[PDB]
């Protein structure tokens, strides 16, 4: 069973440090050379960087996002490849991967290689979010012709939030949409209703946000604005 | 003193062929590694035998830059204790290598529309080559029991073989130039150190 | 450079499909042999193909792979329900280094191709005053479930602030999702428009507001 796992992750404050391990086991890991693979949350796969091996000249190569912050080192004895970053950003939330290059064993040329065995994966993520009351806004509708009424709830925390319409009364039409990731750790969602329009010069339509995490209410008409 | 001149060998407008790989010494100069390997952008730099963190400290009675072209999948059988055929019938290196063997891609030079037929290879060999021999022989191979006699027939085949570099082709196939750095150290006054 | 890749392939149980990913002339042109990796839902990603040909010994014999020019293809065939993954194409570069596709979400259809309907929202008033602007773009209704975001002031594109979520299943098997683009009211008012353009199945549809819709 050849392996590769990586550990150290967790939560860190913008702008601090830490220091992720990638550990082998089974084979010779002194002549592979060892690739960190990053993955934003619901995001594409991103290479950080690289690492030759001891009898290779030259210097591990990171990437432009990254370059003069994060730093990858080796020891053999131990058979564990370092990852130190620090000055951490918020945009380094992502989860790790640990990698060797085969076809550079085969091959002994950069143009062809392939990675082969991967790791599990560690999580990071940089945030300093706590507790906190969201911001509710009402949208009103255009001349977009029935009407579209919503509400936008705003730089909220923790997960999760209800919303209602009406308090209840109204539910045929009502939709809410599932929250947005913020690279501040702030979460955002809103909640839209299609009503008729001739209706709307009688009836009342009101969005009731209880945010419960932080004892929050917020009851708020939907009203056609004008200048 | 001065700077070591690998400027010759590696700029050079024109390689030799693998089974008649150029050689040149290089003596009485500093080498700078560092300065040579960020010269340009290399695909392989690799170093048999010597650590390359202690390069710019070590001294030398001469060196040796060996040159030539292969293609891309041929650049594993230049190492120590490698086999195929250009590792058995052009160049061999040997089991205690010490050196450095750099190799880069040179497609925009060594290939043409058409193929490239002007770099050959030796394909026919009685005998396997020894440690950094140089075999430029054009003889009839002997293939069969029947005596060849010098004439071009069949079962008398001729020893080398054309590449034939094309562009389009992919990176296995393209044309690497490959240089060997080979250190000799006797009992004699070292002319080659580091700064 | 990153390479492109269309953000979904779909097909019937037992189709063909076929994922290209598209380089440029330094480095899917100058041969630099392309690898196929596959990733599941929640796990790490997985070699499928190397060399643009070649397939390791336990990877299903049913994945090919091809190069033309600057171009490689990927090509699944017996399309199974287990094949749903993402799927991603990597190249090395004589100045990016490693660079790897947007990625491709492959679906087998259980329901014909749905449409987005996009509802676009302006900045509220009250927003204004607090000194901030959201735009808020809904995309819903539409299978299966991967499209692609981009907005627009006035003509021109807009990159920064842009939060795009991902595609959650509705109750009625389709997708939604949402994005938001955040600006200065000074931004805002400095443009006589603002449009939100999603790319869906090769098709795209998009929304108009503005600062003068009084
Ligand atoms: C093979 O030849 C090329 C040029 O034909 C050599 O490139 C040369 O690299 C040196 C590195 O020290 C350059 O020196 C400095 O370059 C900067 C510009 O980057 C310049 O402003 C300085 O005044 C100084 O010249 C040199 O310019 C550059 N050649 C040219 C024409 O710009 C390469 O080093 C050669 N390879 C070997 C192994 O010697």
């Amino acid at each position: 069973e050849v392996q590769l796992v990586e550990s150290g992750g967790g939560l860190v404050q913008p702008g601090g440090s830490l220091r992720l391990s990638c550990s082998a086991s089974g084979f010779r890991f002194s002549d592979y050379w060892i690739n960190w693979v990053r993955q934003a949350p619901g995001k594409g796969l991103e290479w950080v960087g690289f690492i030759k091996t001891k009898a290779d000249f030259g210097t591990p190569a990171y990437a432009e996002s990254v370059k003069g912050r994060f730093s990858i080192s080796r020891d053999d004895s131990k058979n564990t490849v370092y990852l130190q970053m620090n000055s951490l950003k918020t945009e380094d939330t992502a989860v790790y991967y640990c990698t060797r290059d085969r076809g550079i064993l085969e091959w002994l040329i950069i143009e062809a290689g392939w990675f082969d065995v991967w790791g599990p994966g560690v999580l990071v993520t940089v945030s300093s979010a706590s507790t906190k009351g969201p911001s509710v806004f009402p949208l009103a509708p255009s001349s977009k012709s029935t009407a579209a009424l919503g509400c936008l709830v705003k730089d909220y925390f923790p997960e999760p939030v209800t919303v209602s319409w009406n308090s209840g009364a109204l539910t045929s039409g009502v939709h809410t949409f599932p929250a947005v990731l913020q690279s501040s750790g702030l979460y955002s969602l809103s909640s839209v209703v299609t009503v008729p329009s001739s209706s709307l010069g009688t009836q009342t339509y009101i969005c009731n946000v209880n945010h419960k995490p932080s004892n929050t209410k917020v009851d708020k008409r939907v009203e056609p604005k004008s200048c | 003193t001065n700077l070591c001149p690998f400027g010759e060998v590696f700029n050079a407008t024109r390689f030799a062929s693998v089974y008649a790989w150029n050689r040149k010494r290089i003596s009485n100069c500093v080498a700078d590694y560092s300065v040579l390997y960020n010269s340009a952008s290399f695909s392989t730099f690799k170093c048999y035998g010597v650590s390359p963190t202690k390069l710019n400290d070590l001294c030398f009675t001469n060196v040796y830059a060996d040159s030539f072209v292969i293609r891309g999948d041929e650049v594993r059988q230049i190492a120590p204790g490698q086999t195929g055929k250009i590792a058995d019938y052009n160049y061999k290196l040997p089991d205690d290598f010490t050196g450095c063997v750099i190799a880069w891609n040179s497609n925009n030079l060594d290939s043409k529309v058409g193929g490239n037929y002007n770099y050959l290879y030796r394909l026919f060999r009685k005998s396997n080559l020894k440690p950094f021999e140089r075999d430029i022989s054009t003889e009839i191979y002997q293939a069969g029991s029947t005596p060849c006699n010098g004439v071009e027939g069949f079962n008398c085949y001729f020893p080398l073989q054309s590449y034939g570099f094309q562009p389009t082709n992919g990176v296995g196939y393209q044309p690497y130039r490959v240089v060997v750095l080979s250190f000799e150290l006797l009992h004699a006054p070292a002319t080659v150190c580091g700064p | 450079s990153v390479l492109t890749q269309p953000p979904s392939a779909s097909g019937a149980p037992g189709q063909r499909v076929t994922i290209s990913c598209t380089g440029s002339s330094s480095n899917i042109g100058a041969g630099h042999y392309v690898s196929w990796y596959q990733q599941l839902p929640g796990t790490a990603p997985k070699l499928l193909i190397h060399e643009n040909d070649k397939r390791p010994s336990g990877v299903s014999d049913r994945f090919s792979g091809s190069r033309s020019g600057a171009s490689a293809s990927l090509t699944i065939t017996g399309l199974q329900s287990g094949d749903e993954a993402d799927y991603y194409c990597s190249v090395w570069d004589r100045s990016l280094n490693t660079l790897f596709g947007g990625g491709t979400r492959v679906t087998v259809l259980g329901q014909p191709k749905a449409a987005p309907s996009v509802t676009l929202f302006p900045p509220s008033s009250e927003e204004l005053q607090a000194n901030k602007a959201t735009l808020v773009c809904l995309i819903s209704d539409f299978y299966p479930g991967a499209v692609t975001v981009a907005w627009k002031a006035d003509s021109s594109p807009v990159k920064a602030g842009v939060e795009t979520t991902t595609p959650s299943k509705q109750s009625n098997n389709k997708y939604a999702a949402s994005s938001y683009l955040s600006l200065t009211p000074e931004q805002w008012k400095s443009h006589r428009s603002y449009s939100c353009q999603v790319t869906h199945e090769g098709s795209t549809v998009e929304k108009t507001v503005a600062p003068t819709e009084c």
